[PDB]
């Protein structure tokens, strides 16, 4: 029994791990680089309306 | 901004870890004495899991020890029997009563009483020189001389009585024995009891897997703690660095 | 990771992928899956690639011994599991026979 | 965890010695009873004070009559047998003087650290010198003490502990104070320079 439950948590935690990882850290670019434009939008618009 | 936004990462990081943290528990935290006290309520549920699991271990011994004295060979004193079975020309006496039926078991149960056990030997002159030998022996062996093959009853001063029979042992001596329920001889539906008894230990060890199971649950929770605290009081419980930094 | 530039989370982004390929080689659905969520212009793809991870896992759990539907709750009760097994095989003794 | 362990195995020694019901030991008062229903006295009453000794080979030369009855007349029993039914299961009578108690009838031949009695007719029992015998009791209140010196000895070291967890938890509470008030400026150097400066 405690081998196959090794096996069997040595799998999930690894290939759990990598893919939150994989996924998350693109998400939270995204995020940053919506940020990012809005950011230029506003401070271009305001110089150009000025 | 500068302070504010070099202090914001570790705060954020210590923030996700204790909601994870309390989340995973019953109770919601809002202070270091706060953890302090849910430590102590942790450790008086340790102490109190661990009486319940170590008394059904008790119980579980109790069974597994009782189920061992029926198995083998025909249920006995069997650590030392069998070899001072053979090592005399002799016959165990409840293998002789192997086959009795369980309505005659309670009656030959009280009539052999403490004797049940005994081994019978034919002659019982051929021990008097090995017996100084036994060192290795139960506390009180019982011998008895007769045809091991067709032995024949005993020679008892017994007599029948309600429910109990009555026995001259020696010149000033009479024993008196009730008749038991689920006695040694008829080892045929002994078998029967320890099934009863198998169905019976089997309970105690489910019981037995959850509560050491819940144990172990609450010793990592401590332990969860613990680690927590280790790598994360220093900015646990501050004011949100999102809401100035906007300010 | 809001107060991080973008660098350092393409530097995860592709260490996590590399050590994904290795732990994905052998399935087929979720390789195909991972496949199709490497271009930029299509950010849903990778949150499917996470779905179909998830249900993969879920699928896996052996619920004869565990409950939790989710895979990261269920890391906890095969640690407890551990522990406790371990325990178990400490020691009986009693060994004396015909 | 120490100390509740050590509390636990204090209270299965108080258990112990709490069995220790009368007068050091505990006795059964059943046995009075019958004993008073019937002419005569409970054997180990009338050998709680022979020398400790003797006591183990006494004890080893009963067995399991150690505890029974000494009814001179064994009329009075066989009526009342048939009555006889909160008694316990295996009941040993013997026929003697209460009051100067001849040798049972025993063919008793001692050997190395054992007993060999001809019970009956085609019986022999044998038996090996045991400790804590039945006869010469004489209160056995060595072995109270024994048990009292063992108990003591865990009520002490539960002291100990119990102190130990006591100052630990002073200092927990120390820690908590103090990084619930100065942690915020712990470690940082002297403003004293900077305001020279």
């Amino acid at each position: 029994a405690i081998r196959v439950t090794q096996s069997d948590r040595d799998l999930f935690k690894h290939l759990i791990t990598e893919a939150t990882s994989y996924v998350s850290a693109d998400y939270m670019r995204h995020a940053n680089e919506r940020r990012t434009h809005l950011d230029e939008a506003l401070a271009l618009r305001g110089e150009l309306f000025g | 901004i500068q302070s504010l936004t070099a202090r914001a990462p570790v705060w954020l990081a210590a923030q996700d870890t204790l909601n994870q943290l309390c989340e995973q528990s019953g109770e919601t935290l809002a202070s270091s004495n706060d953890v302090t006290e849910y430590m102590q309520q942790l450790l008086e549920r340790e102490r109190e899991a661990t009486v319940e699991r170590d008394e059904v271990a008790a119980q579980k011994r109790e069974l597994e020890k009782q189920i061992e004295r029926l198995s083998q060979p025909s249920g006995a004193e069997d650590s030392r029997m069998i070899a001072l079975a053979e090592r005399f020309g002799g016959v165990l006496l409840s293998e002789i009563y192997d086959d009795i039926t369980i309505d005659d078991a309670p009656y030959f149960s009280a009539l052999y009483g403490p004797a049940r056990h005994g081994i019978v030997v034919p002659d019982l002159s051929l021990v008097r020189p090995h017996l100084e030998t036994l060192e290795d022996c139960p506390e009180d062996l019982y011998l008895i001389e007769g045809d091991p093959q067709s032995f024949d009853d005993s020679v008892f001063n017994a007599e029948e009585q309600t429910n109990a029979v009555l026995v001259k042992s020696s010149d000033r001596q009479w024993r008196y024995s009730r008749y038991p329920e689920l006695p040694l001889f008829g080892r045929a539906a002994r078998e029967n009891r320890l099934e009863a008894l198998n169905l019976e230990r089997d309970a105690l060890a489910e019981r037995y897997a959850t509560l050491s199971f819940d144990v172990q649950k609450i010793q990592r929770a401590h332990q969860a703690f613990s680690q927590f605290v280790g790598k994360h009081l220093s900015v646990a419980f501050d004011t949100d660095p999102e809401a100035e930094i906007r300010e | 990771l809001a107060y991080m530039e973008g660098g350092a989370l393409r530097s995860m982004s592709d260490k996590a992928l590399g050590a994904l390929r290795l732990a994905v080689a052998d399935n087929e659905h979720l390789r195909d899956a991972l496949r199709l969520s490497e271009d930029p212009k299509r950010p849903e793809r990778k949150v499917q690639f996470f779905i179909a991870v998830y249900q993969h896992l879920r699928e896996r759990i052996r619920q004869d011994i565990i409950r939790t539907d989710d895979p990261v709750d269920a890391i906890e009760q095969m640690e407890i599991e551990l522990a406790r097994l371990t325990e178990e095989l400490t020691a009986r003794e009693q060994k004396l026979a015909i």
